[PDB]
């Protein structure tokens, strides 16, 4: 019945370690040498965060996975895989970071499908 | 630089180029409209010019 | 009236040469993008070939 918040600091490093293990076990490689179940791994991990019904106790678990990109490329394999799973994404940019705009949330690109319901009435107004 | 950054730079420069071309067209129209007044005004200036050159001295 | 028409001519030529400069930069940048992408294409081909060979 409690409420829990979980932060995963680098799913990209997790995926790199899993790719290392798969290559050492000589499983067939996909794109960027990643194995075929790399999306299955992360989906199985992330889907365990949930909001339980009042019959089950009313507890909840919320997750904040992290992904580190290179040169701002958000079309890469792991970034796309994680983007397609989560309810919403928050984009941070060094362009905004060094122009004085920190925290560097790019509100134009960031999305949240659970918006409105996750806000009090005054905040919505 | 990354392809993502190159795409943004190219798109922004397209948009600026479109703005500049549109404003070039608007300036051209205003120039073609102003030339008519510029050529029309001459008779009135020349009348006063000849009359004053004759009488004022 | 002469000054107004001069303003029109000046702005027209400024917009014209600005458009010319912008299109030159676009030519350069787009061609740069196109030289860059072939490296990614050959890299992914190399990766596929190596993955097929190593097995």
């Amino acid at each position: 019945g409690k409420h829990v918040l979980v932060v995963y600091d680098d799913l990209s490093k997790q995926a790199a370690a899993y790719r290392e293990l798969s290559l050492l076990l000589r499983r067939p490689p996909g794109r960027e040498a990643y194995p075929g179940d790399i999306f299955y791994l992360h989906s199985r991990l992330l889907e365990r965060a949930a909001k339980l019904s009042d019959a089950k106790g009313g507890g909840s678990l919320t997750a904040l996975p992290f992904v580190e990109t290179q040169a701002g490329d958000i079309s890469a394999y792991i970034p796309t895989n994680v983007i397609s799973i989560t309810d919403g994404q928050i984009f941070l940019q060094s362009d905004l970071f060094f122009s004085g705009v920190r925290p560097a949330i790019n509100a134009g690109l960031s999305v949240s499908r659970v918006g409105g319901a996750a806000q009090i009435k005054a905040m919505k107004k | 630089a990354s392809l993502r950054d190159i795409k943004t730079r190219i798109n922004a420069t397209k948009k600026t180029s479109q703005i500049t071309k549109a404003m070039e067209m608007v300036s051209t129209s205003k120039l073609n409209r102003a030339e008519q007044n510029a050529k029309s005004f001459v008779p009135y200036m020349e009348k006063i010019q000849e009359v004053v050159a004759n009488v004022a001295l | 009236l002469d000054a107004k028409a001069s303003e029109h001519a000046a702005r027209m030529t400024a917009m014209k040469n600005a458009t010319d400069n912008a299109n030159e930069l676009i030519r350069t940048l787009t061609l740069s993008y196109n030289r860059a992408r072939q490296a990614a294409i050959t890299q992914e081909i190399t990766e596929i070939v190596a993955g097929a060979n190593a097995l």
